[PDB]
DNA sequence: GTGTAATCTACTGACATCAGAGTTCTTAGA
């Protein structure tokens, strides 16, 4: 299966 | 004589000179040919006879070396540079002859005169210097004659530590010239080595300070094809040399080199078993990670001129411990990760799973810092786990003198917090716990190398000591803690310094319990003085080869309270000769190297003189110490305790029957009555008859298992007949003695009535055995 | 940073200068609070002895400083002064036997020869040019041994208890300045003093606000270290560990800080304190629980993540079922399983939290890597980071997550590319512009030295491939001497990095030898080494492997081309060295990192007959382990369709040119066959049945020839037995041997044995007239060797040999009297006692040998078994 | 030897200048 991923925001 | 005093393009303008020279004389022919030879041994005597203090040896060295090496001068020479270093090697065999290196009046002597002894001293740190690694078949001549005829003189002469350093050069040279390979008088030196390199291995388990690092240097660099055979033997020099090297640079880069050629070339299933207390050494060298204005730097400052080139052409010895730091980490990851697990203390195991409790259930040592606004307490014992690991193996030695000075301040402190009473017992005293963890630390860093810490130590322990025998506290846990400590310092299988210390420990602590005790308590109250003994006697009866050796190093120091006081307790020793004895029954058998219990039965001669100075009271009544190997009690019991050694002479194990004969041979005039062997042994034979003699000069050892019996070990194969072989050879070495000393009348003596082994055993043994064993049986390295 | 300076003087002004009672203040507590004011993390090698310098240096004032700790000595006793060498020695280096009135000044006259005055200075300056090098060579070894002590020393018969405070205190404070974990120790024990004292003094009114002061300042030294040392990232720790309040510390500073320092254990015991003392309200506090597992993880405690994800709080149990598939190994599984909590758009009970999926996110990052899916993990650590499509590699410095959690796999990810022939400029590229700013070197020469000194060699900087690998053997060595020796598995896991330092370093050496390079004769040499230098396979994880092998490739293939004007030489060392790496990943039960390389040299393997009784070899192997624990039905699939086919092979049977591998062909197809006939044994009536299509025929062949539903296994059993046999003859014609051969026959004969005595089984037990008697005597054979499980399993012999009685014989009449009698000790007792029974024929001879070799061992048992 | 003077000899920008080469015109000219 591909990997794949989005991006994310820290919120802090 | 002059070379010395020119400037240094002058003295290559002088090597030249005296290069062309020699060159001349050989053209002439061989009539100038042995005056070469005098000449450069000649000039050698000069300068190894040039005074040296701790001008000099190494002034000369760089002309020899030019010399020695200067192959382009023929062109700008080979069968010069080879001729002329044959003509060098030659001189110090010449002068090494000349040379006495007699040693009488291990510091307890001087030698024969000092215009002598330091020319040697001289001799060795130049050939040292100037010998090493010139290959180009130069040395191959040389390797088997010079080794033998250098061995000969270190085997008349040990502690000359010279020898051992000429030998090391002898040996590495070797090494790298591929000499050894494939195991002629090759496998002549192959033996002499492998024979010397086993001695030494024994040798060496009772030398010290410069002695053993010189011989050290010496085991550690002999070839791969010597050391595997039985490496264990080799083993604990690695390790002691691991152990010295952390205070004294090169013998950790010797050890590094001896580590790094065992890996590779020895076979990796005869390898895998030691690595596990090898590598456990190495911690000390990564234990500790230690936390300019010169004329070029000025020079280069004003400019790039052709001045900065004058400097660094001119700006263009011991390895630094920051090199031996890399070397170890480099060389530790050398092993590959399937060996090098074994840094850590053991793969996972109980072993540091029972280190994770604290030294003490509860915290000792609560200590209220001085501030001026408050008092805050810190438990001092959180300190010592780490702080003793510092004192002893940290390898920067300004954090080890720092680390030894607060563990003194700390035990100091130790002793008065407990002396102010915390609590008074009703349990484990306050702090023996600690005292049990601390004590043999303080003996394993008095005898450190490092000699700032030694001076602290020494003293220190032998006060703390002296404190420890007292009106009060001679019955105090805190002094059986101490004893069982420094009864188990001098075992130590893995070190010969710590042994002798623990043993003049041993020396004071048997002292003071005489001195500063009052007696009144001694006979019985303690559990020291007698304790002593009973003690020591089972470290001797041990089957344990550092468990023997250990309880004779106890007696090796403590004869002289024998020479003083124990009138009584002189009895105790008469047990003890027997228990000691004794002991070397179980010497003969096995572990040869490490095995130097056999040289300590030379403690037995004081045992013997003790009788020599009192004899007149061993024939006093009713003095009736129960001893070992005699079933009744008995009053005038100290005669036939002389006859015990009789019936203890023809016993299979060869040191104890040779120690047994000539005690015994001395210990007849010194009965009362007759007073001459022949004279008192008159009676024996003329009423015991030949058969008696027979029974014990065959039977002896451990009563009589049938030590008259040859034909049957003729007929009965087994290893295990060796041990008859060794019989036969007692059952000789009786009959050499009794009639060479005009003991007995021989005809008498060489029977009639049963005395088989002399008619049927030596007969077959020269018939049948002594050239008949090619491989053979009676019906691998063991045979041979 | 005055205050770590180089020259010794310097470094004396700047502590004389914040010593001064104006700069930082003098009473303790507002001292030990200001304290915190003298960091930034360019000291933080030296902050604690620092800090603990400037405290007890405060004391250097106090008016017990000079009284005697003890007021009496132990007894009368008198006292001396003393001194000690402490010079230029060492024991071991010395051999045994051996102006107004002195106007006369003015008096004085000249050479008037310039050119004997010029001699003069020729004279003094060749002189003078020895000197300086002579002197400049002992200031060499003087500059090494040099010391100084702290306390004098007095003598005397007894100790000298009644010191001075002083003459502890100074050395205390030597040591600290000197070894970090000392100074861990100390600062960390007076520390926890001063804090115990202020209640003696103040009320809750002011500890309410030292508390949240001291609190404050810890927040910021997690946050904003950045070489992590470990002495002082512990020791903050420990220290709030101790109190309240303190204890409330920012759970993800101190888990990156404790992940990054290696020093898992003291970050747990932490969060486990604050997870029962701020909760004796929202239940989960997920960020501190979540936080405590991921520290765990680190530390390989997977069999205790079962208690921290119970359903009861932290509830998405996705993370339960894909921690179970990593606590199995199926690295691959659980990468699946984290893909898709982060694909999952929306959620019944609500949305996961930033801190589960943060989890999932490293997770799954660190599965790729026990795994090789270099282009998955490199897509992955690039992707979260930046909305373009190739994405700026250069936002990675833009908050403490990225560099923490990203940027460690981000940089192995590029680097491993690179080493299999990818030749994307990226990487090189972001190290070049990251090179620029002092922060960002600073991290990477102190944590990425290997991955640099790989990165400059693949561009032939030797030189700087030099300077980053000796960087990576210093830094080393500090961390790995600075890690307490309490701990076991965090110093073990420093170890695993020396060897590879180590094949970097070897190379760099080969690489710059003329003589070396110009021919093969010491290449040969060095291949032999790298042959048999692995790291160890029981034990060392296979992140660490393949970091061996991807670079020993890497060395091998620059080599080859640097030597162009050995193939025959390299494939039999790469193939080799290869293959180690797959049968230790089958030994620690990594499947599907044992696939991916067996898929990758099975077309290399093809070509030869070595490499293809080996591929064929070590791909059965690799089955076995595979199908032991696959369920019910997918065992006959996983072991039977393929593997059974393999080991049968035309070119296999090439004249058995060495019998070793005959021996190990003969254990395989047969272990092999027991597999396919115990699998119907578990379910005789739905496996075929079920399995209906492909492998029916070539099960005929694999099996009796009979359509008998029963007989199959019968016949399966049969062709087992005989492979079984054959592989005894190969063994005793060579402890690797006979053995295990044994063993196996011993075991599937006797579990043959159990399954039997569960019912009647008349044409079995025909053939059964040999089991048990192909038992006794082989199985045993192994007893005179250390051959511990057979010595384990001899209970067994004395009640088969009563219940199937005639085969006794084969026991007694021949070797179990060839047993070294010390064998049989173990539970004498037993043996002993059954002396009534007519099988104690059997015990006789070996009873004998031990009532004569060893009465002590058999006598006390043997008491109360000969009575009654 | 080592270090600090003092001072010769270079190189460059710039200016004149001989020579040497490119260019148009008279006479003697098939």
């Amino acid at each position: 299966a591909p990997s794949r991923k989005r991006r994310q925001r820290m919120q802090r | 004589d002059s070379f010395p005093q020119y400037s240094p393009k002058m003295q290559l303008v002088c090597c030249r000179a005296i290069v062309k020279v020699f060159l001349a004389l050989a053209a002439k022919g061989p009539v100038l040919r042995n005056c070469i030879s005098t000449v450069v041994h000649q000039g050698l005597i000069r300068i190894c006879s040039k005074p040296v203090v701790l001008p000099t040896y190494k002034d000369y060295v760089d002309l020899f070396r030019h010399l020695l090496s200067s192959d382009q001068m023929m062109d700008s020479s080979e069968s010069l540079n080879h001729l002329l270093y044959d003509e060098f090697v030659k001189s110090v065999l010449k002068i090494v002859e000349k040379l006495d290196l007699t040693l009488e009046i291990a510091a307890n002597l001087h030698p024969a005169k000092p215009k002598d002894f330091s020319a040697f001293i001289n001799l060795v740190e130049f050939c040292r210097e100037i010998l090493p690694e010139k290959q180009a078949e130069f040395f191959e001549p040389w390797v088997y004659s010079f080794s033998y005829e250098l061995i000969l003189q270190s085997t008349r002469l040990p502690l000359i530590s010279g020898f051992y350093k000429l030998l090391s050069i002898t040996v590495r040279n070797a090494k790298k010239i591929k000499y050894f390979e494939g195991v002629p008088e090759k496998y002549s030196c192959f033996a002499l080595f492998v024979k010397f390199g086993k001695e030494v291995a024994v040798k060496m388990k009772q030398y010290k300070d410069e002695l053993l690092a010189s011989c050290l240097t010496f085991l550690l660099s002999l070839p791969h094809n010597i050391i595997e055979l039985d490496v264990r033997a080799y083993v604990p020099a690695l390790q002691m040399a691991f152990k010295l090297g952390l205070s004294y640079t090169p013998l950790a880069e010797v050890g590094l080199n001896a580590l790094e050629e065992w890996s590779i070339y020895i076979d990796r299933h005869v390898m895998q078993p030691y690595y596990k207390d090898i590598l456990p050494c190495l911690d000390g060298y990564l234990k500790t990670s230690a936390l300019e204005v010169s004329a070029l730097s000025r020079a280069a400052q004003k400019g790039f001129n052709k001045v900065v080139l004058k400097h660094l052409k001119k700006t263009k010895e011991a390895i630094s411990l920051e090199e031996i730091r890399i070397r170890v980490v480099q060389m530790l990851g050398s092993l590959g990760g399937q060996i090098n697990k074994n840094l850590l203390t053991v793969t996972s195991s109980d072993e540091m799973m029972k280190s994770y409790v604290a030294w003490d259930r509860e915290k000792r040592l609560s200590f209220a810092v001085p501030f001026r606004e408050m008092k805050p307490v810190i438990f001092l014992d959180v300190f010592l786990p780490r702080v003793t690991e510092l004192a002893l193996t940290a390898s920067d030695r300004q954090t080890k003198v720092a680390a030894c000075e607060l563990l003194h301040s700390m035990v100091m402190f130790m002793l008065g917090k407990a002396t102010q009473m915390p609590e008074g017992g009703q349990g484990a005293p306050p702090m023996y716990q600690l005292y049990k963890r601390t004590f043999p630390v303080l003996l394993r860093l008095a005898c450190d190398v490092d000699q700032v810490t030694r001076q602290l130590y020494e003293p220190l322990v032998m006060q703390l000591i002296h404190w420890f025998t007292n009106n009060k506290k001679f019955e105090s846990q805190d002094t059986v803690a101490l004893l069982e400590a420094i009864l188990d310092g001098i075992v130590d299988p893995v070190d010969s310094t710590l042994r002798d210390f623990c043993g003049r420990c041993i020396r004071e602590f048997l002292k003071w319990s005489i001195k500063q005790i009052t007696p009144q308590q001694q006979e019985k109250s303690p559990v020291n003085t007698k304790s002593l003994f009973k003690r020591l006697y089972s470290l001797a009866l041990h089957p344990n080869a550092f468990k023997r050796l250990g309880a004779s190093l106890a007696f090796n120091n403590i004869y002289r309270e024998f020479r003083e006081e124990e009138s009584l307790v002189e009895q105790f020793v008469f047990e003890a000769l027997v228990i000691y004895m004794e002991s070397l029954a179980l010497a003969h058998a096995d572990e040869k190297s490490l095995g130097t219990i056999q040289q300590c039965c030379d403690a037995i001669d004081h045992l013997c003189r003790i009788i020599e100075k009192k004899h007149v009271s061993l024939n006093k009544a009713k003095k009736r110490r129960l001893p070992r190997g005699f079933p009744p009690s008995a009053s005038l019991c100290l005669l036939d305790l002389v006859k015990w050694l009789l019936a203890h002479c023809g016993r299979p194990q060869t040191e104890c029957r040779h120690k047994s004969i000539e005690l015994f041979y001395k210990f007849v005039p010194l009965l009362p009555g007759n007073r001459s062997p022949n004279l008192w042994l008159k009676d024996v034979l003329k009423e015991e008859g030949v058969s008696f003699l027979i029974n014990t000069f065959e039977g002896g050892g451990c009563g009589q298992p049938s030590g008259i019996l040859a034909q049957p070990t003729l007929l009965y194969s087994l290893q295990a007949t060796l041990c008859w072989l060794d019989l036969l050879l007692a059952a000789l070495e009786c009959y050499n003695t009794f009639i060479g000393e005009r003991t007995v009348g021989a005809l008498q003596v060489l029977g009639t009535e049963a005395q088989s082994s002399l008619l049927k055993a030596v007969a077959f043994f020269l018939e049948s055995i002594a050239m008949h064993d090619i491989i053979a049986a009676e019906k691998s390295p063991q045979e041979g | 940073q005055g205050l770590i300076d180089e020259n010794p003087g310097l470094q004396l002004i700047i502590r004389n200068f914040w010593s001064h009672e104006t700069r930082l203040p003098s009473n303790t507590l507002d001292r030990l609070l200001a304290l915190n004011s003298l960091y930034s993390p360019k000291i933080e090698v030296h902050f604690l002895s620092l800090a603990t310098n400037f405290l007890l240096e405060m004391t250097s004032m106090s008016p017990d400083y000079p009284n005697p700790m003890f007021e009496h000595p132990l007894s009368e006793c008198e006292f001396q002064e003393y001194t000690i060498d402490s010079d230029w020695r060492f024991r071991s280096t010395v051999l045994t036997p051996m102006g107004r009135t002195d106007l006369l000044r003015l008096r004085r006259r000249f050479m008037r020869d310039q050119e004997k005055l010029s001699l003069m200075y020729a004279r003094k300056g060749v002189a003078e040019q020895k000197r300086e090098k002579e002197i400049k060579s002992e200031l060499k070894m003087k500059q090494d041994a040099q010391v100084v002590l702290y306390r004098s020393y007095r003598h005397g018969d007894l100790p000298d208890i009644q010191i001075k405070h002083s003459s502890l205190i100074t050395p205390l404070q030597a040591v600290a300045q000197r070894d970090p974990i000392i100074a861990k120790q100390l600062f960390s024990s007076l520390f926890s003093g001063i804090l115990k004292e202020m209640d003696k003094f103040k009320t809750l009114s002011e500890k309410n606000n030292i508390t949240q002061k001291l609190l404050q300042d810890f927040n910021r030294f997690l946050n904003t270290t950045f070489s992590f040392f470990p002495p002082f990232v512990s020791c903050i720790q420990d220290i709030s560990c101790q109190h309240a309040a303190l204890l409330s510390l920012d759970p993800a500073a101190v888990s990156a800080g404790c992940l990054a320092s290696l020093q898992q254990p003291v970050g747990i015991r932490l969060l486990e304190e604050a997870l029962l003392r701020l909760l004796p309200r929202l239940p989960p506090d997920v960020l501190r629980w979540v936080e405590l597992a991921k520290l765990y993880r680190s530390i390989g405690e997977y069999d205790v993540l079962r208690g921290i994800f119970t359903s009861e709080i932290g509830t998405k149990q996705i993370t339960q079922s894909a921690l179970l598939a990593e606590a199995r190994s199926d690295y691959s599984e659980a990468a699946k399983q984290y893909d898709e909590a982060l694909n999952k758009q929306d959620w019944v009970d609500g949305e996961p939290t930033e801190a589960e999926k943060d989890f999932w996110e490293l997770a799954s990052l660190d599965c790729y890597n026990h795994l090789a899916e270099w282009k998955s993990l490199e897509y992955c650590s690039t992707a979260s980071i930046d909305s373009e499509n190739p994405p700026d590699l250069n936002k990675i410095w833009s908050e403490p997550f990225y560099q923490e959690t990203y940027l460690p796999y981000m940089i192995r990810s590029k680097l491993k590319l690179l080493l299999q022939g990818e030749a994307d400029q990226s990487l090189l590229t972001f190290i070049d512009k990251a090179m620029h700013g002092e922060l960002q070197k600073a991290i990477l020469e102190l944590h990425y030295s290997q991955e640099l000194s790989l990165l400059y060699l693949l561009q032939d900087d030797v030189d700087r491939a030099k300077y980053y690998i000796q960087n990576g053997i210093q830094s080393f060595m500090q961390n790995y001497s600075s890690i307490d020796v309490l701990l076991h598995q965090s110093r073990l896991t420093k170890l695993q990095s020396v060897q590879a330092l180590t094949e970097i370093q070897e190379f760099i050496s080969f690489i710059s030898k003329q003589g070396n390079l110009s021919s093969q004769v010491p290449l040969k040499r060095l291949l032999n080494t790298w042959t048999n230098r692995y790291p160890d396979a029981k034990m060392d994880p296979m992140n660490i492997w393949d970091d061996i092998i991807t670079n020993r490739c890497f060395f091998l293939s620059k080599i080859e081309e640097k030597l162009t004007p050995i193939s025959s030489l390299i494939r039999s060392c790469k193939f080799s060295m290869k293959m180690k790496m797959i049968d230790s990943a089958r030994k620690q039960n990594n499947f599907s990192l044992a696939m991916k390389l067996l898929k990758e040299l099975h077309k290399e393997s093809k070509t030869r007959d070595d490499w293809l009784v080996s591929w064929v070899q070590s791909y059965c192997r690799l089955s076995h382990c595979r199908s032991r624990s696959q369920g019910c039905s997918e065992q006959v699939l996983t072991v039977l369709k393929t593997v059974s086919l393999l080991d049968e092979n035309n070119v296999s049977s090439y004249l058995s040119k060495n019998i070793l591998a005959f021996r190990d062909q003969n254990i395989l197809l047969g272990t092999t066959y027991r597999i396919i006939a115990n699998a119907l044994s578990s379910e005789p009536a739905c496996l075929a049945e079920i399995e209906e299509d492909k492998a029916r025929r070539i099960l005929e062949l694999s099996g009796s020839s009979s359509e008998d539903s029963e007989k199959v296994i019968a016949g399966l059993y049969q062709r087992a037995f005989q492979h079984l046999s054959e592989a005894v003859q190969a063994a005793e014609e060579e402890a690797a041997g006979v053995i295990d051969a044994y063993m196996t026959l011993a075991d599937f004969c006797d579990q043959q044995l159990r399954k039997e005595e569960e019912n009647a089984s008349v044409i079995d037990s025909a053939e059964l007239q040999a089991y048990p008697a192909l038992v006794v005597e082989k199985m045993l054979k192994a007893l005179k060797l250390n051959s511990n499980e057979a010595r384990l399993k001899f209970p067994r012999l004395l009640q088969i040999i009563e219940r199937y009685p005639e085969e006794t014989l084969s026991l007694m009449t021949k070797e179990i009297s060839s047993v070294p009698c010390w064998q049989f000790i173990s539970w004498i007792s037993h043996m002993v006692a059954l002396l009534d029974k007519d099988q104690a024929v059997a015990v006789q001879h070996s009873v004998e040998e031990i009532t004569d070799n060893y009465p002590q061992a058999i006598v006390y048992p043997f008491i109360i078994s000969s009575e009654s």
